[PDB]
């Protein structure tokens, strides 16, 4: 495709009086990557349609056209593409190199032309600077020491309100990796679920990164105990859009593990790495039991009676009396129950806390109190008013 | 030199826009006394 | 000379992020508002310019009819450079803006400038059209787009209204680059020359 | 939270401008509540109309006159101080997609949360002839508010 | 060139300078219509939302509260703020009568 | 038979909110509609006026403000025609208000059907509502 090779081209040597101040530099090394459409950053117009992971070998010329891409299609071009693109090169050797480049560009726009009003455009400039500040310290020191910086970058989040959501996912991605590196990931996966809930026009992905993002959306519920579970995953346009196997069939898997309670099945087809780590096969258990365990107020069960005994728990959860009361007390402790427990009558009263997605089996048990309560409108009800 | 002529007409103007609110502001002050 | 009421369309589009058109853009519909203001206000009394605006954010109306201009530069001020693009909601905006206005019983003139080929509906715009036939109303469209634009629904719409020259609707084409927009405009008859009744 | 005090003035002023402007089905008498939304009790003391037009082939399209609505608004406040602009409210039965575009309007001059309220002239089913709802973004979302209706002495009296 | 930059700086600086000044005027206007309020003191406690008070202005009147008034912290002797109209305790202030910070010396530090 | 003044109900309401601003001071509006003796009495819309320096007197009322304002009658119906000038006094036993002499005479020449209302109780509520 010519389009960045020829229009970008034509359009610096016609418009704009005569000529942007052009380099001799610029046409001749344009033509380096011939037809292979790695176009180094394409630089807006072509960039909007045509994006890759290429590292660009420009980085010492068009990081001098800034005051070029003014007066030249729009400074919203920099958050869009170009410099915040430069995520893609996966070159951690520019570490610490780049943070003079990627800041003080940022300073010399933010005390020249917005001040309160500013002119012409609003809205732009303020998450630039962010975006750098976390996914820079991330590394070198140690987690403890980038957690200190992130404060400021919390504190933006719930004061500064913006447009544009990058705000929130520039800050929750460089926290992911945070948690992922360390353990409870029940803070992750809340943090992972804040990634996708609807956005049709923006955040631009290929095949490539959904199976990277669904791998850290996968391993979240692995651990996670809280709400629902991977079923949510499959909610969203995820499955879909990924391939079905090398361990991205966990969701199907462990949807019916939670159900029929075997874990063999799931065991046998993964490796070593997430099986040596027992808390993983403790957490199974939970998110088994709470299934049946919202069922005892209003979900399928016709009578609506809140009662369990420790026969009927055992056979549903594949546990022996001794180990099943056990697992309520953790979790209950864990924030995703409450109530109490009956040994001496054998009764087991859980106050109904996780919501579910579920529906369906409601209509006909909330007819219940539609039909009963009706009948007293006839009798009761006809018997005051007549009176 | 376009610039500098541009912004001074566009000031000048926007602050009789600004006197404007002061004239019925006059009255409001004057009645109240 | 010239005696009516004249409603002003500033729109963007897709097309409104570019600003290289001889240096830039944007700035040549802001200074072409003060050229119509003053050759209508200083020409005769009772001469009020609306402004509105249906496209960037919402099609709303900026500034009605009054007689100074810091409200109507005050409208363009805070608006996005690129939104969404909808020509005939603002069609139907001026005719209402025009249908309740003080100081009735003069010519009613719409003035708009093509910021894109404005690709939207055929037989709508059709019915636009001849709605504003019977009213007499004034549509003052000059074309920019890219190069030439011809043959599309902009043509259309004016090849089913006007049939006389100085009462319905003109047509004008501005090249960009060092060209004069006051000066084509002013001997054109959108502004001045004719049509005032 | 926050809850909406809808004064009896305010909802017997919104059904005057129904009658007399001969407003049928395919127009919405649309007005502005004036009172102070900086507490959590938001009391709504006066309200307006405005000469708005309705277009049910374009949603887009709305005639409404913003010289209208600052000149009134600060003519107003010589009879009490306490009046600013907290919203906005229509008229119609149901919310069309007309509804949506007008929404950020009045923002700019909005300081706080603006406040949405819809008048039914019919009052067609169970209570709550008024409905009010707030506009907030992250998306609308839009939230409905406790509504309650509490007045001066000698106007409950 | 250089004739322009002048101006245009000496026009902004008017703008700014007149705008806090246009800013306050606006501002106080709005606090002119107020409506006062009453003062007295309790003199002994009738019922729960009706009390027994003496006001300064003239002689007593039974009173009471109107909203989001604390009833807890009225006793005897506690000067209260009477409304005009409903004639309620609607503001909560000390007990004081003659200036302390005027006709007695007041010094801090 | 003479004239019956029927209040509506936003007519009643907006003559207690325009004198809500203190005990003493004083405001005014002006009563609209259109009516023929011999029943129809009517009031439409209602609306005040901002209180000036010198009280309820026939230099009260601003023709500036009123010709302003009248022009937004029209575009959203409320343009009615005026049937008289409505007061808020505090009131006395006798000629309730001190100040107010020459406006009635003056307001007669106009209209001699046109009338003035005056709300009675302003913190004398009763419940019975004397106006």
């Amino acid at each position: 495709m010519f389009n960045n090779h020829e229009i970008d081209t034509i359009l610096s040597t016609l418009r704009m009086e005569a000529d942007p101040s052009l380099h001799p530099l610029f046409e001749q090394f344009e033509k380096f990557y011939e037809e292979k459409l790695w176009f180094q950053l394409s630089e807006s117009l072509t960039k909007f349609f045509d994006d890759a992971k290429s590292t660009p070998l420009r980085l010492r010329l068009y990081d001098n056209f800034v005051s070029k891409f003014y007066d030249k299609i729009n400074q919203l071009s920099v958050v869009k593409y170009l410099l915040a693109s430069l995520k893609d090169s996966k070159d951690f050797d520019e570490s610490l190199k780049y943070l003079d480049d990627l800041k003080a560009q940022f300073q010399e726009l933010d005390s020249k032309k917005q001040r309160n009003n500013g002119s012409k455009d609003h809205g732009d400039g303020i998450l630039l600077i962010d975006s750098e500040i976390a996914r820079t310290y991330l590394l070198k020191n140690d987690l403890v020491k980038a957690r200190d910086l992130l404060d400021d970058l919390e504190k933006t989040l719930d004061k500064k309100d913006s447009i544009p959501l990058r705000i929130t996912n520039s800050f929750y991605s460089t926290n992911s990796q945070y948690f992922k590196f360390k353990n409870d990931f029940n803070s992750f996966y809340y943090t992972s679920l804040l990634y996708l809930s609807t956005l049709e026009p923006s955040t631009s992905i290929t095949l490539a990164e959904r199976q990277q993002l669904a791998y850290d959306l996968s391993i979240s519920a692995l651990l996670g105990d809280k709400i629902y579970n991977f079923g949510e995953l499959l909610h969203h346009p995820i499955m879909e859009t990924i391939v079905n196997d090398s361990n991205y069939d966990w969701l199907f898997q462990l949807l019916n593990a939670l159900t029929v309670g075997d874990f063999d099945k799931f065991d046998s087809l993964i490796k070593v790495q997430i099986s040596k780590i027992p808390i993983l096969a403790q957490h199974e258990s939970f998110l088994r039991q709470k299934i049946c365990l919202m069922t005892l107020i209003e979900t399928v069960f016709v009578k609506n009676i809140r009662m369990l005994s420790f026969e009927d728990i055992s056979k549903a959860t594949h546990l022996p009396k001794d180990n099943v009361e056990h697992l309520v007390m953790r979790a209950i402790s864990l924030g995703l129950l409450k109530g109490s427990i009956d040994q001496v009558n054998e009764l087991v009263t859980i106050s109904w806390v996780q919501p579910r997605i579920i529906s369906g089996d409601q209509i006909t048990k909330m007819k219940d109190r539609l039909v009963e309560w009706n009948d007293q409108v006839e009798k009761l009800g006809k018997k005051m008013e007549a009176r | 030199i376009r610039i500098f002529r541009s912004e001074l007409q566009r000031l000048s103007h926007e602050n009789n826009v600004m006197l404007e609110k002061i004239k019925d502001n006059k009255e409001k002050i004057k009645n109240n006394r | 000379m010239v005696l009516e009421a004249t409603v002003l369309v500033i729109d963007n589009s897709e097309y409104s992020r570019n600003g290289d058109f001889p240096r830039t853009r944007f700035e040549a519909q802001i200074d072409s508002v003060e050229f119509i203001f003053q050759a209508k206000r200083n020409s005769n009394p009772e001469n009020t310019v609306g402004l509105i605006s249906g496209a960037g954010a919402n099609p709303r109306v900026l500034s009605t009819f009054t007689a100074e201009f810091g409200k109507i530069l005050a409208g363009l001020h805070d608006t996005q450079i690129e939104g969404k693009l909808h020509m005939a909601t603002a069609l139907q905006i001026a005719q209402l803006t025009l249908k309740h206005r003080q100081n009735k019983v003069q010519h009613q003139r719409i003035v708009a400038f093509v910021c894109s080929p404005i690709s939207d509906s055929r037989d709508e715009l059709i019915r636009l059209a001849k709605t504003l036939k019977k009213n007499n109303v004034a549509v003052d469209i000059i074309n920019f787009g890219e190069i030439e634009q011809n043959t599309e629904l902009l043509d259309e719409f004016i090849a089913a209204v006007n049939n006389p020259q100085e009462e319905t609707s003109h047509l004008l084409t501005v090249t960009p680059g060092p060209r004069l927009l006051y000066e084509n405009i002013a001997s054109s008859p959108i502004i001045l020359e004719e049509g005032s009744s | 939270h926050e809850k909406v005090t809808i004064a009896p003035l305010v909802l017997l002023s919104a059904l005057d401008h129904y009658e007399r402007t001969q407003t049928k089905e395919n127009k919405r008498c649309v007005g502005v509540i004036l009172g102070d939304a900086n507490s959590s009790t938001i009391r709504v003391t006066n309200s307006f109309a405005l000469p708005f037009e309705e277009d049910e082939k374009n949603s887009d399209v709305w005639f409404l006159d913003h010289n209208y609505i600052e000149n009134m608004n600060e003519m107003c406040k010589k009879i009490n101080a306490k009046e600013k602009l907290i919203g906005w409210y229509h008229s119609g039965p149901k919310l069309r997609a007309s509804d949506l575009k007008i929404n950020e309007l009045f923002k700019k001059y909005t300081q706080n949360n603006p406040l949405l309220l819809i008048v039914d002239v019919k009052q067609q089913g169970v209570g709550l002839p008024t409905d009010a709802y707030v506009a907030i973004e992250q998306e609308k979302t839009f939230l409905h508010l406790p509504c309650t209706i509490e007045a001066e002495e000698a106007e409950e009296i | 060139h250089r004739r322009y930059d002048d101006q245009l700086k000496q026009r902004r600086q008017n703008i700014r300078d007149l705008e806090k000044l246009y800013d306050k005027t606006e501002n106080d206007i709005k606090a002119l219509q107020s409506i006062g309020q009453l003062i007295g003191e309790v003199m002994k406690e009738l019922s729960e939302e009706k009390y027994i008070v003496k006001a300064s202005s003239g002689p007593r009147y039974i009173v009471g509260v109107r909203n989001s008034v604390d009833r807890s912290k009225l006793k005897k002797g506690v000067r209260v703020t009477l409304d005009i109209t409903t004639l309620t305790i609607m503001r909560i202030l000390p007990r004081e009568t003659d200036p302390l910070v005027y006709n007695m010396t007041s010094f801090e530090q | 038979t003479k004239e019956t003044v029927y209040i509506s109900s936003i007519a009643l309401l907006k003559m207690l909110k325009h004198g809500r601003a203190g005990v003493p001071m004083e405001v005014m509006g002006l009563m609209l509609g259109e009516f023929v003796d011999d029943y129809t009495v009517n009031v439409v819309d209602v609306f005040a006026m901002p209180q000036s320096g010198t009280g309820v007197s026939v230099e009260a009322v601003d023709d500036v403000f009123q010709a302003k304002m009248m022009d937004m009658l029209k575009q959203t119906g409320r343009d009615q025609m005026v049937v008289g000038w409505y007061h808020s006094h505090p009131g006395f036993g006798c000629w309730l208000s001190s100040v107010d002499v020459n406006t009635q005479k003056s307001f007669e020449q106009l209209n001699s059907r046109a009338v003035a209302v005056v709300v009675d109780p302003i913190q004398s509520v009763k419940g019975k509502v004397v106006i």
